[PDB]
């Protein structure tokens, strides 16, 4: 996260790490939806250009966390994985459209006071909140500084960061890239006058945007860190994986197994 | 990087 | 049912449900069109 600052502890205790076992690396942020559930952007698992493909094996979940590096011995969670879905129409060619993928657990995580799930949106809660202007909030471990570009000053963090962005409006994503945009993606990030800064950045990818409802004071997952155009350039934004259009495919899969 | 993780996990 | 199982989400233990806000949320809740 770039221009965040460092998380309370419990603050975002849905907030999962995936790790790489060998060898052992960040590789991305994710998120808690229940307790044998965790959601992820496809890119972090499936990304042929760039030859990677992992499978289940390859990889630990890690859950409770605040510090990125440390153990957090008798606070966080280890899993292992049971099964990677990914959208069977997820697009690595072009623009990473549909870029979503389920994680099932191979046991179920107990809950307590560093590990908690978060909401995922409805209808009206998707409505009422995905507008342009207001804001919801990035958290993750990875770099403070653009690689895009590789940058100096302090590159990682020690503890969880975050950072509250506004939504932008449609005609302005579309806009600032070159990139063709769907109705599958939002983006967010202040405008280049605005004064305050701030985004996501390499090993934020895959995390939770989330919002808080004003009517029943809940956490919802609004969006996941897709892509963007470096980090916190302006005229930048950043792009999300809007979680709402894709819940039938979320709600397919995890009926389908299973108890 | 990252502190050693228990070995039950590899 | 009721979420998926849960039903408690997006509830955090150390805030919503002892009624504690953290330092910014503030700013989420007062964007969204003030509101109140
Ligand atoms: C995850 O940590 C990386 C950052 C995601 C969010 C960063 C931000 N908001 N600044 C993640 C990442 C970021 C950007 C790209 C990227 C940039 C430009 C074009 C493309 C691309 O290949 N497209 C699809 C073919 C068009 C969208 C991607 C890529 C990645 C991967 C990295 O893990």
């Amino acid at each position: 996260i770039v221009e965040g600052s460092d998380a309370e502890i419990g603050m975002s205790p849905w907030q999962v790490m995936l790790f790489r076992k060998s060898p052992q690396e960040l590789l991305c942020g994710a998120s808690l939806i229940s307790d044998r559930w965790v959601l992820t952007a496809a890119h972090c698992l499936l990304y042929p250009p760039w030859d990677k493909n992992f499978t289940e094996n390859d990889l630990l979940v890690r859950i409770g966390k605040h510090s990125r590096t440390r153990y957090e011995r008798n606070i966080e969670k280890i899993s292992m994985l049971e099964k990677i879905y990914i959208h069977p129409r997820y697009n690595w060619r072009e623009n990473l459209d549909r870029d979503i993928a389920l994680m099932k657990l191979k046991k179920p995580v107990a809950f307590s006071d560093y590990i908690h799930p978060v909401c995922l949106p409805d209808r009206e809660t998707a409505a009422s909140l995905l507008q342009a202007g207001y804001k919801g909030r990035v958290t993750g471990w990875g770099n403070l500084k653009e690689t895009w570009t590789a940058n100096v000053g302090k590159g990682q963090p020690s503890v969880l960061q975050v950072v509250n962005l506004p939504i932008v409006e449609r005609p302005v994503c579309k806009d600032s890239t070159r990139i063709r945009i769907t109705d599958n993606m939002f983006c967010a990030g202040y405008k280049p006058d605005e004064g305050k800064r701030g985004d996501a950045c390499e090993g934020d990818s895959g995390g939770p945007f989330v919002m808080k409802s004003p009517f029943n004071n809940r956490w919802y997952q609004m969006g996941i860190v897709s892509w963007g155009e470096g980090c916190d350039r302006d005229g930048k934004y950043g792009f999300y994986t809007h979680v709402f259009r894709l819940k039938k495919w979320i709600q397919k899969v995890i009926d389908q197994f299973g108890e | 990087d990252f502190e050693e993780i228990p070995e039950e996990y590899l | 049912t009721f979420g998926s199982g849960e039903a408690d989400c997006g509830l955090r233990p150390l805030f919503e449900k002892k009624s504690l806000e953290d330092k910014t949320e503030r700013e989420l809740l007062e964007s969204y069109i003030d509101g109140r």
